[PDB]
C-alpha cells in the first residue's frame, strides 16, 4: 500500500 | 510554435482521457505523436523536471539507472491515478517518506519527492508531505497532466531501455  | 500547439492539443486529450477514467491503460500507439515529436524537453513536459530526474540520476549504467527512474516513476504514476479516481483512497491527503513502497522506489532516485510536490502535496513534515488544510480536493487538471507527463517519460525510458525510442541517439544527448 502506497500511504501508510 | 505550430508544432508545439499541436503537442499540447495532444496531451490535453489524453489528460482529459484520464480525468474521466483515472484507470485508462495508453497504447504506445496512442502516445505516438507525443513520442515521435522532435521539441526540446521544456516545452514537451511542463509540469515535471524531466532532464533534472534524469540527468541527476544517470549514474552508473543506463541499463540500471534508467530501470531504477521506470520504478520511481511507475509509482509516481500510481500516486496520480490514485488522486483520479471517483473513490480518492482513504488518506490521500499525505505520503509518508517511511514507506515501504515510498521508500523503496520513489525515495531510490533524486526529485522524486517534488513530484509528489506537483499533485498537491506540498506540505512539509518530517515525516512527509501532504495537502493544505485549506486544499479540499486535488486540482484534477493539475494531477491529470503531471500523471500523464509521470506516464509518458517513462514511455520514453523504456524505448530507450530497448533502444527503440524515435529520437533514440538525440536523447542520448543528456
Amino acid at each position: 500500500d502506497l500511504y501508510g | 510554435e505550430e508544432e508545439e500547439r499541436a503537442f499540447l492539443v495532444a496531451r490535453e486529450e489524453l489528460a482529459s482521457a484520464l480525468r474521466r477514467d483515472s484507470g485508462q491503460a495508453f497504447s504506445l500507439e496512442q502516445l505516438r505523436p507525443l513520442l515521435a515529436s522532435s521539441l526540446p524537453l521544456a516545452a514537451r513536459y511542463l509540469q515535471l523536471d524531466a532532464a533534472r530526474l534524469v540527468r541527476c540520476n544517470a549514474h552508473g549504467e543506463p541499463r540500471n539507472y534508467l530501470n531504477t527512474l521506470s520504478t520511481a516513476l511507475n509509482i509516481l504514476e500510481k500516486y496520480g491515478r490514485n488522486l483520479l479516481s471517483p473513490q480518492r483512497p482513504r488518506y490521500w491527503r499525505g505520503v509518508k517518506f517511511n514507506n515501504p513502497v515510498f521508500r523503496s522506489t520513489v525515495d531510490a532516485v533524486q526529485g522524486g519527492r517534488d513530484v509528489l510536490r506537483l499533485y498537491g502535496y506540498t506540505e512539509e513534515q518530517p515525516d512527509g508531505l501532504s495537502f493544505p488544510e485549506g486544499q479540499e480536493e486535488p486540482d484534477e487538471h493539475q494531477v491529470a497532466t503531471v500523471t500523464l507527463e509521470v506516464l509518458l517519460l517513462r514511455t520514453e525510458l523504456s524505448l530507450l531501455l530497448q533502444n527503440t525510442h524515435p529520437r533514440q541517439q538525440a536523447l542520448e544527448q543528456l
